[PDB]
């Protein structure tokens, strides 16, 4: 009444909300996802990590504020954003703005995944997804920020959103963890994004690479990614209850191991090559063999606890991992070649491997000092470092014949003459284009549904121009307009122009006329 | 021992941080130290928020203000591009143009929402232990408070899930970061409505906190009837993200919305004695003046003024508001059927009370939207057309 | 042989002067289709513009918008497509006509086709959004019918290319 | 020894480990019993370890192997790993729920959920296994 | 080349880290790890809050409590202790024993309160925005919120200042930290006033928010004749720092506080249409039941329990709470006569209504208070002292 | 009125409520220290660092997640 | 600017040399000074703003100013005055930036100091005994 009441200090706790969250949908006609997809199973399952909205912005806003205080107040007294090897530094150029688009594209990943999602509680688990890919965002765009106001070398890391534009590998990277999680079948995204994406390959990319960072002496990488990690655990839980789901009705689960092979194949076709040259390559002091990388976290981890153990209910080990294997290897160095071929079409500065790099590739990649290592010392011979030199290698390249192609689905470059990978070059004629294709299950891909890929490659959008007048065009500059932002060594002097780059002659051809 | 090597630190290892120290150059190989300097600043100086949040989304050019180019890597099935111009009937000359003034990125967005997220609780604990409960009118806590106010959860749910498909299809990175906070919030005030719903509970013996009386008033009363017709059709009778979000908060929300939680619930919890209902309300009032400001900037400054499409927008978004508009009118004219069954209070309850409070929401509406894109608006007709529902 | 800049060049340019020429609606659209058409899909007819259509595309559209707005009764932007049919209707037959398709590869060009047709301004966003989330439902599932079924050389030949090299 | 982060084939170096990776029983997934845990390094997860995972965890699962990965804690077990944050309340001396306990918790390897104080990352499929 | 050496850190610098590396020890020289691990602790295990706070004081044995030893280095012309058992008629077997449920050193203090003071400002940019201050009684805002609730900020800020001697003169660091903790919400509370009424100002034309009509009402209008005279005395009549704390917090807050706060400006808000107040008593309320927990136990707990000098507590307790109460009694009987100038609500500010406020005061201060240092107390018979000063 | 008001946003910051800190103090006969002081004087004198405790609570706490964030996590 | 360094004057001496300074008859009492000193904690905002303001405007308008480096702050000394104005640092940090903010990493002054308006500013001049030298 108006005298007597129970005066015990209570609240209300998340879960006690969390508890009536399935309720708040109601049925009416027009209650389905507008997104296209295969699978259209019941999918009514409960959330393993419940939250609300107070309790989403009060873990992540304490996760946050010891980040910052880190990279604030203690990193940045250490003058920590200077020590960190120049390699390793450069190589953050990539890391993070690459991973970045990922992050991006997870965000509309993570809302088709909201938007097909037909119960309250995953509708509900899926946006505390989404707000974290936006965070991840930040966090990555922080790092380049903070190295851009503390790194000996700001060029690259302040302005990636545009002169990432310029290059081949970023091609690739619009593909692994960005169109193809968000165009495509809505219900996959759980198959795609989730059990592939981050159930298997954030691991490497995000929590393995804060050992090297460690090594090559930053420690600002550490500090954001494995905050970054920590909302995944939600994202693979999400992931999972859809994927039980799916195998849980035979109707959906007839299309889960083709879509989940693709997904496999799409995303290590990319991840393993960049990231492995990435590692070892960007890299002065090296955790371990990146193939050993690989094998504990993609081939031994994910596959044994994951997807062998889904073995059981009809989930099958993917087609494609041989042909994984074989690129978890090679492919890295293959890429390589690449890379410090085409060095001024990037946004990061390189360096060959020293000497201790190459006894040091040889010894965990026998057989790498004879093809790889050779190619690299000649390189240096010819003053692939040297600014007055005039030698570009892809040049080089084409002169002997090791033609450079772009793989019309993955977008990842491919040179047979010297590949020692998984690959082998297709060249159809199709409606008066050609395409050249690499791999056995790409190639299905593109022939199979050939309207969704029709991404033009750097050869086709630069054909017949030279080479200082794209990087010139597409800002590959630093504040003096003139000196190239990508260099061939890490050193602070004798950086390379666009006039250096201009006495090269270097000209783009089209690798398909031959054909 | 463990079986991999420990790595050393480069920072702290006399041998590794000697190595690195000898491999750093002794001067900066560039002065430019503002991160993604080219950004357009829309304030008088670039702000942080747009450095972290400008130019994240890979835009080519043939999507107006992207900077990159050629086709997406990957499509759907049939052609539909990853992100392109047939998600909208909107056009612009730049799509990054957006800024919210609130500047929110995810972390000032998280740090805001975690203070009212454990302030919440601390005044829980005083307010149950201060039993100021006890002087709550009983027909008002029981019948409209417990039963209408929680039946609102379900616009406030709804209203949420209309951002999904905008949360995929939206052309920019500060309108999908505007986005996602705006649904965050939305379904902050469906669970903080339960959340009050579920502590009266505990202070009110017989106080049942379950949805399913407000389940069964958003689904079949007619009170509710107009305005769950709406919600449904914002959220998914239409994909156009710019609809959506236009129709979502400039419309119905600052029509219906702005009535049912802070003309009704608000305004009458401070005439029946009720103490606990202004603590919940001033969340979801600060969180829709907070939307307003970034929803404002985007259709108003933006797309409503851009210099070559501005007049075409505004086409689009007249027609739009005349749809959506009557649309909130229904559930408004609907909706005040509710106060014949609250007690009479003067100026507040009776027909002069109720038009008043439409005059303001609408005369308000007016002002913060209809005037800016040139939506011409007869307040008295729209006060009149509601008051066509209204018990005398 | 030499491309000319990727984001300012002759063929933009070009472009521009003969879209800025349209006056109708009637006269916009038939340019519309004719230009998707001719230059969009892989089964346009020319890939002489390719590096540039995606922008030249972008550039039509704006205009027949504009043209839209100007010209038409609010009503026909809602319900009706630019070519004067019904928008409901347009979407009841292409959902019927891809449900009847006999395999993948007219499923596929029954797609593509619609897309070159209907594709905004032309169709209204939201009728040709469901439209097309309904088309592609049949395509993915059709598609994903026994997907590694058919091998590398058979597909080959299903699709039509002319293969100009195989490695070893 | 079986759930070291160097165990098995990753012992292997040069030659002999090509020879491994490329075996032809390699060339599929094999199930695992395991879960991974990773646990960035804080002032909480430091003492977590050395007075929870490292003692009673250890002794109810004597599988368990913690390694050192400079910036992380990396920890893998057979079946389960379970960690409470009742428990690590009691041991740090401040408020410490379930959500404060995942602060840190950074990676995991298995089906991970949470059920009152306790954090559990388990082998078991969940909604697929009885 | 600046003149001064640039120190190279040992933490990075690979010679000194090199040498510092040789120095440290291979292994740990004890295990205890847990600071100050012989505090006796009041819950499961020892909490950060004890650690950090817990025998900071240094009292010497003839300190009840003290772990030191001898006679201060310093004192006082003539002889006065640093601290001395002179300070208090209280007596404790261990003046440490106090601790503060909430567990409040500085950090989670600020933290606390900083939450409240940037949403507080994000509240009234969007109460402003929202128009929300249209639908108050302007007879409420302008004759008895503007000029009694500013009157009130007076008591706050007389309770406040009484804690000055208080943190000089209390006998422990637990104590000490309580003390000033509350005196820095009180302060808070008078400056909360203030703000809602300089907020009021910049919305309503004409208002004025100086703060010369309540100073003038709280020194001269017999409204607050009676608590005026009694926060005179508890502020600046005694030096007693446990009979400060026990008459401010426990009797006069506790009654008058509580009455004029909860029962007269909080309560009415929510009847005479105040959609603004509710939002700083909440604040007052909130900070008021946290005060109360620590006030509790140092006075219940720790001295009217104490295994030897509980009687002898309470024998002073009583005799306090006797006069202090009698001084609110008087207060409350001065206060009753601001409902003659209020509109009349019934249950509300009719004499039933006001009754019932004063049965749930001193209801609620028999059950919080009272009946834990065994004071007997008629609850009717104070209330229709009260209700004698109530014009009917 | 009831219908027309002033919505721009505002608040109320920190040197607005100090302004009035100085009239919170009235006068009566026992509004003196109880300390023992040689010092008499008059000393009405105004602070330099303008703060209340709503500011005084966010000064504090944002300079502690700065120092706990590198103690704990750094 | 010499003789407002750490080590200026009687600090350039060692062994000897220094205690016969430091014990000299003039140096038993305390000598006026003019000077303000500053201490400011190392963070991301503060060496920010002793780059771009500290060590630029502020040394254009005093030149007298000296900045050492002390490992975890910085050490600044000037003739009469040194001011920051937390708008111009808030201008180059792109983020909110009260003066209420920029006390955060002030960790110490030798000096009068006073925040007026968004200004911080630490002086030599004794505030309540200095008699202002114009009407102004
Ligand atoms: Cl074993
Ligand atoms: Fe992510
Ligand atoms: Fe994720």
């Amino acid at each position: 009444d108006a005298l007597k009441v129970n005066r015990a200090p209570v609240g209300v706790e998340p879960q006690e909300v969390h508890k009536w969250l399935q309720s708040f949908n109601w049925d009416f006609k027009e209650n389905r996802t507008k997104y296209p997809t295969k699978y259209h199973m019941a999918n009514e399952t409960k959330e393993q990590f419940k939250v609300i909205a107070k309790e989403y912005a009060r873990m992540e806003a304490a996760k946050d504020e010891r980040q910052f205080g880190t990279l604030l107040d203690g990193l940045t007294r250490l003058g920590a954003g200077n020590k960190v090897h120049p390699r390793w530094g450069e190589t953050m150029k990539v890391i993070s703005n690459f991973l970045e688009v990922g992050e991006y594209n997870a965000i509309a990943a993570s809302a088709m995944l909201w938007d097909s999602a037909t119960a309250a509680e995953q509708k509900n688990g899926y946006l505390a997804q989404v707000l974290d890919e936006i965070r991840h965002t930040h966090q990555c765009a922080f790092i380049n920020h903070y190295y851009s106001k503390h790194y000996h070398d700001p060029a690259g890391h302040n302005d990636a959103r545009r002169t990432r534009a310029i290059g081949p590998l970023w091609k690739g990277m619009k593909r692994v963890f960005a169109d193809g999680f968000i165009s495509g079948d809505a219900v996959e995204c759980s198959v795609n994004l989730q059990l592939v994406g981050e159930a298997c390959f954030t691991n490497p990319l995000i929590v393995a690479v804060t050992e090297w960072a460690s090594a090559n002496g930053d420690e600002i990488t550490p500090t954001v990614f494995l905050s970054v990690e920590t909302d995944e655990l939600r994202h693979m839980a999400n992931g999972y209850q859809t994927v039980v789901s799916i195998a849980n009705d035979p109707a959906s689960a007839k299309f889960l191991n083709t879509d989940l092979n693709n997904a496999f194949w799409t995303q290590q076709k990319y991840f393993t090559p960049v990231l492995g040259y990435l590692f070892e390559y960007g890299s002065k002091f090296k955790v371990e063999p990146w193939v050993k990388t690989w094998n504990r976290w993609v081939y031994e981890d994910w596959g044994g606890i994951w997807i062998g153990r889904l073995g059981k209910y009809g989930v099958e080990s993917p087609a494609s991992l041989r042909d994984a294997k074989r690129d978890a290897y090679w492919a890295h160095h293959d890429l390589a070649l690449a890379a410090y071929a085409m060095w001024p079409l990037g946004f990061a500065r390189l360096a060959l491997p020293d000497e201790e790099d190459q006894a040091w590739f040889e010894a965990n990649y026998p057989g790498w000092a004879d093809h790889y290592g050779k190619i690299f010392n000649e390189w240096k011979k010819l003053g692939y470092e040297d600014p007055k030199s005039g030698f570009i290698p892809y040049q080089w390249l084409l002169a002997n014949g090791h033609d450079v192609y772009i793989d019309r689905v993955s977008q990842v470059p491919f040179i047979p003459s010297l590949a020692k990978g998984t690959g082998s070059l297709r060249v159809h004629e199709f409606n008066g284009k050609k395409h050249s294709l690499t791999d056995d299950w790409g190639e299905r891909q593109w022939l199979i549904e050939p309207e969704r890929y029709e991404c033009h490659n750097v050869f086709e959008q630069y054909e017949g121009r030279e080479l200082s007048e794209v990087i010139a065009e597409g800002h590959g500059v630093r504040s003096d307009g003139k000196t190239l932002i990508a260099q061939p060594h890490t050193r602070g002097d004798n950086l390379w122009t666009l006039e250096d780059i201009k006495r090269a002659g270097c000209v783009f051809p089209d690798p398909l006329a031959k054909f | 021992p463990q079986s991999s090597q420990v790595t050393k630190r480069g920072l702290t290892d006399p041998e590794r941080a000697a190595i690195i120290a000898a491999a750093v150059p002794d001067h900066a190989l560039d002065t430019q130290r503002k991160y993604h300097y080219f950004i357009q600043p829309r304030w008088k100086r670039l702000s942080e928020y747009e450095q972290l949040s400008c130019y994240a989304q890979p835009n080519p050019d043939w999507i107006a203000g992207g900077l990159d180019w050629g086709d997406w890597t990957q499509k759907f099935h049939g052609g539909r591009p990853s992100w392109g111009n047939e998600s909208t009937e909107l056009r612009t000359t730049d799509w990054y143009r957006h800024r919210d003034p609130a500047r929110r990125w995810h972390h000032p967005y998280v740090k805001d929402k975690s203070e009212e997220a454990r302030y919440t609780q601390r005044f829980l604990a005083a307010y149950s232990s201060e039993g100021s409960i006890r002087t709550i009118d009983p027909y008002w806590r029981d019948e409209i408070l417990n039963k209408y106010f929680g039946a609102l959860l379900y616009s406030e749910y709804g209203l949420f899930n209309a951002h999904s498909s905008v949360g995929r299809d939206c052309l920019s990175d500060t309108i999908r970061q505007t986005a996602v906070f705006a649904a965050l919030d939305k379904v902050d005030n469906a669970q903080m409505i339960q959340m009050e719903r579920l502590f009266i509970a505990k202070l009110v013996p017989g106080f049942d906190a379950s949805t399913d009386v407000p389940k069964k008033i958003w689904t079949t009363d007619p009170i509710y009837s107009g305005a769950r017709a709406t919600v449904q059709e914002i959220w998914q009778g239409v994909q156009d993200w710019n609809e959506i979000l236009w129709a979502g908060h400039a419309v119905y929300d600052a029509t219906f919305g702005q009535f049912a939680r802070r003309e009704f619930f608000q305004r009458l919890a401070t005439v029946y004695g009720d103490t606990l209902t202004p603590f919940f309300t001033a969340q979801s009032q600060t969180y829709f003046q907070t939307t307003r400001g970034a929803i404002d900037d985007l259709f108003v400054y933006c797309l409503a003024n851009d210099s070559e499409f501005g007049a075409h927008n505004r086409t689009f978004l007249n027609a739009w508001t005349e749809h959506y508009l009557a649309s909130s009118v229904a559930a408004l004219k609907d909706f005040v059927g509710l106060y014949a069954k609250v007690e009479k209070v003067a100026g507040a309850t009776d027909r002069a009370g109720v038009s008043e409070a439409l005059q303001r929401v609408f005369g308000d509406w007016k002002i913060d939207y209809a005037d800016k894109i040139g939506f011409r608006v007869d307040v008295d007709q729209k006060v009149d057309a509601v008051l066509a529902g209204y018990k005398n | 042989a030499k491309r000319e800049p990727i984001h300012d060049n002759s063929i933009r340019t070009e472009w521009e002067a003969k879209i800025a020429k349209l006056t109708s609606v009637d006269q916009a659209t038939k340019f519309i289709q004719d230009f998707r058409l001719a230059y969009t899909s892989p089964f346009r007819k020319s890939y002489d513009i390719d590096v540039d259509y995606q922008y030249i595309e972008r550039k039509i559209e704006e205009k027949l918008s504009v043209l839209k707005t100007e010209k038409l009764p609010v009503a026909d932007l809602i319900t009706k497509a630019t070519t004067g049919e019904d928008a409901a209707a347009v979407e009841a037959t292409w959902i019927a006509k891809i449900k009847a398709a006999k395999s993948k590869y007219e499923a596929e060009r029954i797609h593509i086709e619609f897309r070159q047709l209907y594709k905004p301004p032309v169709l209204p966003v939201n009728v040709f959004l469901r439209t097309d989330a309904a088309l592609g439902t049949v395509l993915m599932e059709i598609r994903n019918t026994d997907y590694y079924g058919t091998p590398l050389e058979g597909l080959r030949k299903e699709r039509g290319v002319k293969v100009l090299h195989l490695q070893a | 020894a079986h759930n070291a982060y160097n165990a098995g084939i990753m012992q292997c170096t040069g030659k002999a480990f090509a020879d491994e990776f490329f075996a032809e029983e390699n060339q599929v997934v094999h199930e695992s019993n395991a879960v991974v845990l990773v646990l960035m390094k804080s002032d909480e997860i430091d003492a977590i370890i050395e007075d929870i995972v490292l003692k009673g965890g250890k002794a109810k699962n004597p599988s368990i192997v913690v390694e050192d990965k400079a910036g992380f804690w990396w920890i893998k077990a057979d079946g389960a790993i379970e960690i409470d944050a009742a428990e690590a309340g009691e041991l740090l001396g401040k408020p410490f729920s379930v959500y404060d306990l995942l602060i840190n918790v950074s990676s995991t390897v298995g089906r991970a959920y949470t059920l009152g104080t306790k954090f559990t990352i388990t082998s078991e499929l969940m909604g697929l296994d009885r």
